[PDB]
């Protein structure tokens, strides 16, 4: 939430549901990085 | 350097030679004599200018009244027919049969989608619509992304089916009617007569984006004018998708505004500021909206939100009353995402009494809270909208006009007044039209005080088109000289009718696209704006024309004679003429009609040929076979009879006209016998001149051709081997040299075009021309223009006989008023004949402008075409320049110093023509130069709109305003 919270403001219309905008959402995103599924695209949205 | 008297003698001999050659070899005096020797084949009739304007003003009033009658018929039948509709929901059994425009008609398809049944029409071809049209039924347009098959749509095609009988009756009583349309508030458009749409969505590859609700005529008849303020949130929270959507949304919202609305876009994040250069409400014309759109596209998002500051700013903007406004519908449009504050203090302070509406838009997909802004909307008589995507924008930014129309519905029959739009271009390719509109009301449970729930909105707008060529048929221009004309005016400045109004869009700024970001097959959007050309941007502007304009914007009658600069047909020259403007108001409307007549055009010739003998002889004179005795003959492609139509292949038209004048008697059962009688008279005269005079000397020394161009519409070019070098218009009212030679009292030289693809320097020659002017009974008339082409080489060898061919000590040129090169001295100058002198010697030309031997005037053309720069052809503004003589002195001696050099020069104006002879020290002595001086359409962007807004043109607003009914509901928000 500190690093990526409020920073996924990409101007395109692609939907990025795994973000860190509130606490339940950040919790779901960290759980998804832990199960390992699609963690790389969470990383790419965080790099961009 | 030769003395003053030697140069004076040289130019006096030169002009003696030129003028005597043109005078004796064109035949001016001979034609004057044959015009005055008859005096009994014709009569000289007066052009009463005040009677003409009033006749034409009544004909225009009668046309618009005949159209206002056919709208009141449609609206009453539509109201009565919807009041008695049942609201079915089971159409799969009882079909709706209708003709959907924009479906393909090859009978192997057989769609007939559920609940409805299709119609296949017959589609005869027509005139007055240049397309295939069916007078049997109406066509229906449904926007592409509106499913037909809906219960809303099918309940609409069911009761609008009773319109076709009034459509048919309207057209049966006035066979000269164009489109009649009902635009529905559900998106439908039912028009008559039926005709396939211009663009189908899937037929080809270009998706049609036409929705009635965004059309200027619909928006005009749906609600009253507006004082809109757009308040855009640029706090940090809107960053990302919702900011991009907000920018697209604000541009779409600006596109629903016209010239009777006033707008400004502000912005707030912990501080409120104007988004632009504007600082108050501005008139919302195409230029101001361009400024606002380009300022909105530069918006970024950073900061904290403060609804109180933004709303204080907005309410203070809506309270100026120092600037021009509408004074009608004060509304705020807040584009935001979500917030926590509802700002009750500011509303209690600033619209205690709720005179300003508030429409809030929540844009994007965010998690923020929307309660506050729904409250802002529901409290201040406004409305609340959600825009989640791009595909949601168009419909949500055009729907606020239902809320604005409630106080117009509650007014009843006081609010059913016909209105006419600006000039726009028909969406079915009919050219330039105005549309007269009328709102239709929902009256169910009206005779019983029942419903009043769905009944606060309108059902749609009825519209009826009027093409500007119907209005040009009531202001006929063939008894005024080519220099007189009619023109009409809005109570807004804009022009309804003018020579210089073309069917092209108005250009704004400089056109620039990005060629590296254009997919090949994605169907660009085109346009929706009107052709709003102010009166002072169609002509050259004095101080007297401004007060004439202001005077007939305030519906005044009047008359005024003055002296003005007139630009030439080809925008290269400027003449000074005396003109008379005589104006009057069109009584039923807010238009004003004026007639411009140049004195010398107060009398015309009416033909009086009433025996068959001479009529028949004259008709024989214009037959292709005998061209070799009358010279190649052109005929003006007018409408002499209702049958023969203008062909644009002029030999085809001449053949048709001959076939017609002899196959049907000169009794002329249904033709315009006045035009035909005048053409016959003028052909007789021109042929007498060609025979008795031009044939006696089959060739002259330097004369390359000879021509007469008369009114009536006859052109004759004597050696037919010149007849195909003649590239002028065959319509003698669009010939630039004709209109220029009418303005001057002397010989007018026309410069050829330079670097033009075709015969243009030594093949054709240099055109001289002079207007034949006669006195019948003490009255001046200029019915024709004689002329000549001069051979370049003969002129050169009379010109050299201390400058001789390729002298390198000095230059001798001959220019005309306009600064175009005619007779040089250097054989590399004479290679560019017809070129602007400031482009082949810029230093001396700038100095001549400085000495004031040349003046100039600059203008803007707002309908120009440009090849776009990097940042087909699009529409642009271009700046035009025209040079002319101001001072009346014959000689100008002097010495131009470049610094380190000094070229001595002497220019002398040739008397009795429009020529100037310049003798200057040579140029290749001292390498001094600065830069070319161009006289050409230069693509521009100005004038600066941030300054026109501070001092704007005078204007008159509509005085009817329907806002603020107290019986309004605003429980819907």
């Amino acid at each position: 939430m500190q690093l990526f919270g409020g920073r996924y403001d990409f101007e395109d219309t692609e939907v990025r549901r795994s973000n860190f905008d509130n606490f339940p959402q950040a919790l779901i995103s960290v759980f998804q990085v832990l199960t390992g599924e699609d963690w790389n695209s969470v990383m790419y949205n965080g790099i961009m | 350097f030769p003395s003053a008297v030697t140069i004076k003698s040289w130019v006096d001999k030169m002009q003696e030679d030129l003028v005597t050659l043109a005078k004796t070899a064109s035949g001016v005096h001979q034609l004057v004599d044959i015009y005055e020797k008859y005096q009994d084949l014709y009569t000289v009739e007066p052009n009463n200018a005040r009677q003409l304007v009033e006749i034409a003003a009544r004909d225009i009033e009668k046309l618009l009244s005949n159209r206002s009658k056919a709208l009141v018929r449609l609206a009453l039948e539509a109201e009565k027919v919807q009041a008695a509709h049942q609201w079915r929901e089971d159409f799969a059994s009882n079909e709706v049969v209708y003709y959907n425009a924009k479906d393909d008609l090859d009978p192997e398809k057989n769609d007939s989608e559920p609940g409805s049944q299709r119609i296949k029409p017959v589609f005869i071809d027509d005139a007055n619509f240049r397309r295939q049209v069916s007078y049997q039924h109406a066509a229906v347009h449904i926007p592409t992304d509106i499913y037909e098959g809906s219960t809303i749509v099918l309940n609409e095609l069911n009761w609008t089916s009773a319109l076709d009988d009034v459509f048919k009756k309207n057209r049966e009583e006035d066979p000269s009617l164009l489109w009649q349309v009902f635009g529905s508030a559900t998106g439908l458009a039912r028009y008559y007569p039926a005709s396939p749409w211009v663009d189908n969505s899937r037929t080809p590859n270009k998706i049609d984006l036409y929705d009635v609700r965004r059309r200027p005529w619909y928006i005009q008849g749906a609600a009253s004018p507006k004082d809109m303020l757009i308040l855009v949130d640029v706090s940090g929270s809107v960053s990302g998708l919702t900011l991009k959507l907000i920018r697209t949304s604000v541009s779409e919202m600006l596109e629903t505004l016209s010239d009777d609305d006033f707008v400004n876009v502000a912005s707030f994040n912990s501080n409120a500021q104007d988004v632009s250069c504007f600082q108050h409400l501005v008139q919302a014309n195409v230029r101001n909206k361009k400024v606002l759109k380009d300022a909105v596209n530069n918006i970024t998002a950073k900061g904290i939100t403060d609804y109180k500051k933004g709303f204080s700013f907005a309410f203070e903007q809506l309270l100026n009353y120092n600037v021009s406004r509408a004074n009608c519908n004060k509304i705020i449009m807040l584009f935001t995402d979500g917030g926590e504050e509802r700002a009750q203090e500011i509303f209690a302070k600033y619209n205690k009494d709720k005179k300003v509406r508030v429409f809030t838009f929540s844009v994007g997909q965010h998690n923020y809270d929307r309660g506050p802004i729904q409250w802002m909307a529901c409290e201040n008589k406004g409305y609340y909208y959600e825009i989640p995507s791009i595909g949601a924008i168009r419909i949500n930014t055009q729907e606020y006009l239902d809320v604005l129309g409630r106080p117009m519905v509650l007014a009843g029959d006081k609010a059913k007044q016909v209105q006419w739009t600006n000039v726009y271009l028909d969406a079915l390719e009919l050219g330039l039209v105005i549309t007269g509109t009328l709102p239709v009301f929902n009256i169910t449970g009206q005779f019983e005080n029942k419903t009043n729930l769905k009944n606060q909105l309108i059902l749609g707008v009825m519209g009826v088109d009027v093409s500007l060529e119907d209005i040009k048929r009531l202001t006929p221009r063939f008894t005024l000289c080519p220099n007189g004309y009619y023109f009409a005016i809005d109570p807004n400045g804009y022009v309804l009718l003018h020579p210089n109004l073309q069917p092209k869009p108005i250009g704004v700024g400089i056109p620039t696209i990005n060629l590296r970001k254009r997919r090949p097959n994605v169907q660009n959007p085109k346009s929706q704006e009107p052709v709003t050309l102010d009166f002072l941007d169609a002509e050259l502007e004095n101080d007297i024309k401004v007060e004439i304009r202001n005077k007939m914007i305030d519906g005044e009658s009047g008359e005024k004679t003055f002296r003005t600069l007139v630009k030439s047909q080809d925008e290269r020259y400027i003449d000074k003429g005396n003109r008379t403007y005589t104006w009057t108001p069109v009584n039923g409307t807010d238009y004003s009609l004026a007639l411009v007549l140049p004195t010398y055009s107060f009398y015309y010739i009416k033909a009086k040929i009433e025996e068959t003998i001479t009529q028949a002889r004259y008709s024989e004179t214009l037959k292709p076979d005998n061209f070799e005795e009358s010279g190649y003959t052109f005929l003006a492609p007018r409408d002499y009879c209702s049958d023969l139509k203008p062909s644009d292949n002029n030999t085809e038209f001449l053949l048709n006209f001959n076939e017609f004048i002899d196959r049907k008697t000169p009794n002329n059962p249904s033709c315009n016998t006045d035009l035909i009688n005048r053409v016959l008279l003028d052909a007789g005269f021109t042929n007498e001149l060609v025979q008795n005079y031009w044939s006696k000397q089959k060739n002259i020394k330097g004369v390359k051709a000879r021509f007469v161009v008369t009114d009536g519409g006859i052109t004759r070019v004597y050696p037919k081997e010149a007849g195909e070098n003649w590239q002028e218009n065959p319509e003698t009212y669009e010939d630039s040299f004709y209109k220029r030679s009418l303005d001057n009292d002397n010989y007018v030289f026309t410069a050829p075009y330079f670097n033009k693809s075709g015969p243009g320097a030594y093949e054709s020659g240099i055109m001289v021309s002079k207007a034949v002017e006669i006195y019948i009974q003490g009255k001046l008339l200029k019915p024709a223009v004689v002329g000549i082409k001069i051979d370049v080489n003969s002129w050169i060898e009379n010109f050299t006989k201390d400058c001789k061919r390729n002298s390198d000590v000095m230059d001798c040129v001959i220019l005309d008023d306009g600064g175009f090169l005619l007779m040089a001295n250097h054989d590399d100058y004479t290679n560019q004949i017809g070129r602007f002198f400031g482009e082949i010697d810029p230093s001396l030309m700038r100095h001549l402008v400085n000495i004031s031997v040349y003046a100039f005037n600059k203008s803007y053309d707002y309908q120009s075409v440009c090849e776009p720069g990097a940042a087909s052809k699009q529409s642009c503004i271009t700046e035009q320049t025209q040079y002319f003589f101001d001072n009346d002195s014959k000689s100008f001696s002097g010495v131009l110093d470049c610094g380190n050099c000094s070229r001595i020069f002497h220019v002398e104006k040739l008397m009795n023509t429009n020529l100037i002879f310049i003798m200057v020290e040579s140029k290749g002595t001292c390498p001094c130069d600065t830069r070319l001086l161009i006289q050409a359409e230069q693509t521009s962007d100005g004038p600066d709109p941030c300054d026109m807004v501070k001092q704007p043109r005078y204007r008159k607003g509509p005085d009817v305003c329907f806002d603020n009914n107290v019986l309004e509901d605003y429980t819907d928000c």
